[PDB]
C-alpha cells in the first residue's frame, strides 16, 4: 500500500516517472532469480512487478509462457516464491512490490490467507490477472484488509462505467480504441491511483512518451525477460545487459 | 449481465478484463437470439435437415433380457458427425453470424470439437482456425486431416504442454484482438458465462426429444436419464428438460479411469476441488499448491481437468447424481453393445452405459425404466479397444 | 416361381440345381412377407427406431452458388451403419427369421456389407458366418475387427485369388448344404432371382423419401436423380419410385477408375458385355474367351464384376442412362463436398455427386432440380485420400 | 449322343456297371493332361467327364479349385481345351466323353457354336453345371441339334417334378433327403437315361453299392483329382497311381 505512495510522491518532486520491470520468480531459477531483481534494483528501477509461476498464464503470452516453464523445469513452487519474495523486501525496505497472480493460486487456500501472507513477507501489491472488476468483490476486501493494493488493469477497450470502477477499487496504481490522453485524463477526473503504462515499453523514447502522455510512469513487461531468454547461457552477461536496459529506461523517465 | 452467471457458488467470468465485452456482447446476442423466431427457425431447419434431427431413441432388449431394466439409448451417435456436439456447433456459427462475425476461433484436444467446428464453418460460410496442442495434432492424425479437409486452418501449439490447456490459452489471446470479427467457439457447457447456459441450451434438444420419445414409447417418464461428464454438455443437453421433473433421476458419469484410488482418473466433481480456472469457478484437478492437473481416461473425448458450472451445482442441492466408471467397465460396455445390439458406442458414451449395465446387473429384480445418452459412435475407438484386445 | 425373374433378357436363377429350392422357398417368404402388414410393420418399426430413418434430403446452396442447378443430397450416410446398406439387410435378416433360419451367411469385398450383415444379425439373434477373401482381409481389418466385435465369424478365403468371387463360391457351397436352417444374405441388387427384386424392394424407401420430401421442399419432382452403381441396390431404391415419372430423369454412376480407354475400370453396364455368371444373365467385366475379370475402381465398394439386371433392361429401354466418373472426379467430389458442405462422402457417394457437378459446371445456366443419393460417409476414406493428397 | 447308347447297351450284356472318372483338362498341364487320360482309359474307365478351367467353378469345391488354378498356370484356355479333345477322341473312337461346363464358356461366343464346336471335336455330352432344368431350354435344344447329350443332374433335394423334366430333357445319362431306391426307381418308371451316381465314390465298394442300388454306374469326382495334387511331384508315379485306383474301381463295377 503506502510505499507507492511515497514512491510517487518523491517521483513527482523529482519531477519523473516510474519505470516499473516485470520478471518471472525463480526464472531462470532462484538464485539468478534474485540476483535478477537486485540488478534491476540496483540499476535503477523504482518498482517490482513479479509473478509467481502457475499451470498455464491463462492470460500471458508465449514470453512469459516460456519463462514459467524455466521456472517449473527448476522447481519453483510458490511457497520458493514467497521465501524469495521475504528475502528481496529484507534486503530492499522501501521498493514497491507488485506481484501478478493468476486467480486459482490466490484462492486456492484461501483468499484471505494468500493476502495475509503478502501482507507478512512485505508485499505492496497484488493484480491477479484472471480476475475483472465484476468478480473483484472479494479479491480487493481481502486485499485492503491486508494493507495490499488491489491493481486493476484498464483495458485500451474500456469504458466510461469501467473507468469509474477501476478508479474507486484500485489502490497503488492503474495498470493501464480509446484515446491516451482520454483514459489518463479521465482516471485523473476519477482521482484513480497513479496511471502506470504497461504496452509496448520495450525502449527510452517509450517511457519519455508514457510520462509525456502524464502516465505516472511504464511497466516494461516481457522486455526484461528477453534478455534472460537470450543470454541464458552466460548469466554473467545477463545481468550486465540487464543492468544497462534498465539504466536506459530508467533515464528516459527523469524529466 | 442479463442473465446470471452462477449456479450456486459456481460459474462466473475469470477472465481478463479485456475479454469481457466480449463476453458482453455474446450474451446480449444470445438473449436476442433466444427470443427470435427466426433465429430459432433457422437452428431447427439447420439440425433437421443438415444434421438429421430428431434422434432415434433405441428400445435394447437384447443387453437387458432376464433382468427387470429395460432401456433406451437416445441416438445422438446417428448424428451427423459421429456425436451430439454438431447440435451446439451450429447453434453457435448461427451466433457467431448474427453478430456479424466471418470468422470462428476454437481449440480441441481428442479432435471431435475441432471436426464439428469446422463442418460447421464450412457449411455457414466462416472462416475457422483451430488450436490444437501439437501432443493431440500427431495423435489425432485423422481428425485433423479431416478439419483440413473441411477448410479449417489447425493451428498447432506448442506452449509448454502443448495440448488443450495450452491451447485454449492461444485460442483466448486470439480472442481478445479480434472478437470484433471473430467468435469463439467454446466446446462443452463449461468456461465462463454466457457458455455454460449458451451450450446447455443449444444441447436441450436431446432431453426434450428423449422426454416426447420415452412417453410415446411407454407413456411415462423413465426413472433414470444416464450421460457420461467430460465437459458437461451431452449430460447437460440430457438432463435439462428433466431438472422440474422431480421423479426422474440425472446421473452424470465421470471416467474413473485407471481407479480413482490411483489418482489416474478425470473425476473432478466427486474427486477434485474448486479451484478458478478456465475462466469459471468450479472443481478440478489439480495440485495440493493450487496448479491444475490432468484427467486422465482410455477415452479422449473424456479429459477435461475440470466440469461445467451447473452439474457441481445440480450436485450440490441434490438434483443431480454423479458417479465413476473404469477404463475396463467402459470398455466392457462397448464390447457388450457390439455383441448384443449392433451399435459401436464412443467410449465416452460407454461409460454412460457402463453404469446403467451395472445398476442393471446388482439389482436385477428392480424394475426400472432408464435412458442412456449414447452421446456418439466408436468407429474412431475401433483401434484402441484393438490395441487392449 | 411366383414372380418374373428375368427383366427383359437380363436376370433369371442361374444356379446348380441344388440350390433351386433354396431360392424358392425364399422367394415365395417374401411374397408373403411383403402382403402381411406384420412383417411391415416390424420391417419399419427397425429402419425408424434403430436405423434412423427417415434420412435427412439435404439442399446444398454453397456447392451450387452462381449456377442454376439446385441440388438435394439424399442422407443415407447417415443411416446407421454408415451406408445405404442397412435396411435391406435388416429385412432380409427378419425374413430369414419367418423361414424359421437362425442363421446368416454372406461374403464382403470392402467390408462394408460384411458389417452390415454382422450388426443385423446381432441385432437380431442371428448366428452369421461371413466369407472374405485373405487379400480383402488383410486390408479391410478396420471392418473385420467391426464384424468380429459384433459376434460374426469372419471365414478368410483363399480359393485362387482369395477375393470376392472366391468367397461368393464359398458361401455358395456352404448355402447350398445349409439353407434348411441358414440364409445367404446377398449383398447388392443382382445374383439370382428374387435377390435383385428382394434388394430393390428392402431399399426403395430411398426413393419413396425422397419423393415426399423433394415433393414437400420444391413443390415438384426432381428433373434427375443420381446414384452410384456398383452392383446396383442403392441406385435401384433410389430409382424404384420414380420409374412410373417419366418426366424424372434416373441417372446410374459406374466407375471409370483411371479411364475406361484404359480398360481399368468397373463399368460393365456400358463397357463390357452379357455373360452368364453370379447366378444371373448380366453385363460383365470378362476377355473375350469368357473368363470374369475383376472391376477396378478408387472405391473398393464399386468393385463388382457384373451389375444388377434391372440396371441392364433400364438401359435398354431407354428409361436410364448410365455414365462413367473417373477416380479424380471422384476425389474432386470427395474435396468439394468437404469444403463447401462439412459432409465427407463415401468414395462410392462420390462418384455420383461427381456426376451431378459435370451437369451443373458444363451448362451453369441451365436451370435443374437434381437429387444425389448420398449412399454412405466418407471418414473410412479420409485416409484413401490422404494417400493421394 | 450315340456312344453312351452303345456303351450302356455292350455294359449290359456283360452285366456290369460303367466307372467314370472326372479330370480338369490340362491339370497339370496339357503333356501331363493327356497323358493321364489315356492311362484312365487303359485303365479301364468306361468314358470320361472333362472339366474346362473357368474364373472360378461356382458350383465346384476346393479340390476342383485347386486344379483349375493348375491349369491356369499352365495357361490352358478352352480353345486349347477343344485341341485336346479333338486329339483324345482321334485316339479313342468309342469311349463316351462328356464336358463339364459352366454357362459363360457356353454362352460366350454363342450357345449354338458352342454345341456345333462339340460335335466337330467328338465330344458326346455336356452338362452345364450352373444351369438348372428350369434354365435349360436354349442349352438342350442346341445339344439336341448338334446330336450332343444334355446332362442333368439329379440333386437329393430333388422333387417328383422335378425327377420328371430331368427324365424327358436328359440323354446319355442321368448324373445321380430322398431314398436311393425312390430317385433311381422313378427314373426308370420315367424312362430316364441311365443313372450314374456320382455322390462320393471314392472306393471300389462304392462301385458295387451304387450299380448294387440299380444305378447304372458311377462317377468318380475328385478322386482322381487327389491322385493328381499328391504325385504332382513325380508325374511317372503319377500315372502308375492313377492306373492302379482305375482299374480298382472299375473291377469293382464287374458282377
Ligand atoms: C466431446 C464428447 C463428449 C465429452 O464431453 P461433454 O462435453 O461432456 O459432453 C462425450 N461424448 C462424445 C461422443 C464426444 O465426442
Ligand atoms: C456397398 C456400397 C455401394 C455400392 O453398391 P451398390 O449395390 O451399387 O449400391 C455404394 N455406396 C456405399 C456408401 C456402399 O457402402
Ligand atoms: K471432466
Ligand atoms: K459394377
Amino acid at each position: 500500500m503506502e510505499r507507492y505512495e511515497n514512491l510517487f510522491a518523491q517521483l513527482n518532486d523529482r519531477r519523473e516517472g516510474a519505470f516499473v520491470p516485470f520478471v518471472t520468480l525463480g526464472d531462470p531459477g532462484i538464485e539468478q532469480s534474485l540476483k535478477i531483481i537486485d540488478t534491476l534494483i540496483d540499476a535503477g528501477a523504482d518498482a517490482l512487478e513479479l509473478g509467481v509461476p502457475f499451470s498455464d498464464p491463462l492470460a500471458n503470452g508465449p514470453t512469459i509462457q516460456n519463462a514459467n516453464l524455466r521456472a517449473f523445469a527448476a522447481g519453483v513452487t510458490p511457497a520458493q516464491c514467497f521465501e524469495m519474495l521475504a528475502l528481496i523486501r529484507e534486503k530492499h525496505p522501501t521498493i514497491p512490490i507488485g506481484l501478478l497472480m493468476y486467480a486459482n493460486l490466490v484462492f486456492n487456500n484461501g483468499i484471505d490467507a494468500f493476502y495475509a501472507r503478502c501482507e507478512q513477507v512485505g508485499v505492496d501489491s497484488v493484480l491477479v490477472a484472471d480476475v475483472p472488476v465484476e468478480e473483484s468483490a472479494p479479491f480487493r476486501q481481502a486485499a485492503l484488509r491486508h494493507n495490499i493494493a488491489p491493481i486493476f488493469i484498464c483495458p485500451p477497450n474500456a469504458d466510461d462505467d469501467l473507468l469509474r470502477q477501476v478508479a474507486s477499487y484500485g489502490r497503488g496504481y492503474t495498470y493501464l480504441a480509446l484515446p491516451l490522453h482520454h483514459l489518463i485524463e479521465k482516471l485523473k477526473e476519477y482521482h484513480a491511483a497513479p496511471a502506470l503504462q504497461g504496452f509496448g515499453i520495450s525502449s527510452p523514447e517509450q517511457v519519455s512518451a508514457a510520462v509525456r502522455a502524464g502516465a505516472a510512469g511504464a511497466i516494461s513487461g516481457s522486455a526484461i525477460v528477453k534478455i534472460i531468454e537470450k543470454n541464458l547461457a552466460s548469466p554473467k552477461q545477463m545481468l550486465a545487459e540487464l543492468r544497462s536496459f534498465v539504466s536506459a529506461m530508467k533515464a528516459a523517465s527523469r524529466a | 449481465t442479463l442473465l446470471n452467471p452462477y449456479f450456486g457458488e459456481f460459474g462466473g467470468m475469470y477472465v481478463p478484463q479485456i475479454l469481457m465485452p466480449a463476453l458482453n456482447q455474446l450474451e446480449e446476442a444470445f438473449v436476442r437470439a433466444q427470443k427470435d423466431p427466426e433465429f430459432q427457425a433457422q437452428f431447427a431447419d439447420l439440425l433437421k435437415n443438415y444434421a438429421g434431427r430428431p434422434t432415434a431413441l433405441t428400445k435394447c432388449q437384447n443387453i437387458t433380457a432376464g433382468t427387470r431394466t429395460t432401456l433406451y439409448l437416445k441416438r445422438e451417435d446417428l448424428l451427423h458427425g459421429g456425436a451430439h456436439k454438431t447440435n451446439q456447433v451450429l447453434g453457435q456459427a448461427l451466433l457467431a453470424k448474427r453478430m456479424g462475425k466471418s470468422e470462428i476461433i476454437a481449440e480441441t484436444g481428442a479432435g471431435q470439437h475441432g471436426v464439428a467446428s469446422a463442418l460447421a464453418s464450412a457449411l455457414l460460410g466462416l472462416k475457422c482456425r483451430i488450436y490444437m496442442g501439437a501432443k493431440d495434432v500427431e495423435r489425432q492424425s485423422p481428425n485433423v486431416f479431416r478439419m483440413r479437409l473441411m477448410g479449417a486452418e489447425v493451428i498447432p501449439v506448442h506452449s509448454g504442454s502443448a495440448t488443450l490447456k495450452d491451447a485454449c490459452n492461444e485460442a483466448l489471446r486470439d480472442w481478445s484482438g479480434s472478437y470484433e470479427t471473430a467468435h469463439y467457439m467454446l466446446g462443452t457447457a463449461a468456461g465462463p458465462h454466457p457458455y455454460p447456459t449458451i451450450v446447455r441450451e443449444f444441447q436441450r434438444m436431446i432431453g426434450e426429444e428423449t422426454k416426447a420419445q420415452i412417453l410415446d414409447k411407454e407413456g411415462r417418464l423413465p426413472d433414470a436419464v444416464i450421460a457420461c461428464v467430460g465437459g458437461g454438455s451431452n449430460a447437460i443437453g440430457m438432463f435439462a428438460d428433466f431438472i422440474n421433473d422431480t421423479s426422474v433421476g440425472l446421473i452424470g458419469v465421470e471416467p474413473g479411469g485407471h481407479g480413482i484410488e490411483t489418482g489416474e482418473h478425470g473425476a473432478p466433481l466427486k474427486h477434485g476441488r474448486v479451484g478458478i480456472y478456465f475462466g469459471m469457478k468450479a472443481p478440478m484437478m489439480q495440485t495440493a499448491d493450487g496448479q491444475i492437473e490432468e484427467s486422465y481416461s482410455i477415452s479422449a473425448g473424456l479429459d477435461f481437468p475440470s466440469v461445467g458450472p451447473q452439474h457441481a451445482y445440480l450436485n450440490s442441492i441434490g438434483r443431480a447424481d454423479y458417479v465413476s466408471i473404469t477404463d475396463d467397465e467402459a470398455l466392457e460396455a462397448f464390447k457388450t453393445l457390439c455383441r448384443h445390439e449392433g451399435i459401436i458406442p464412443a467410449l465416452e458414451s460407454s461409460h454412460a452405459l457402463a453404469h446403467a449395465l451395472k445398476m442393471m446387473r446388482e439389482q436385477p429384480e428392480k424394475e426400472q425404466l432408464l435412458v442412456v445418452n449414447l452421446s456418439g459412435r466408436g468407429d474412431k475407438d475401433i483401434f484402441t479397444v484393438h490395441d487392449i484386445l
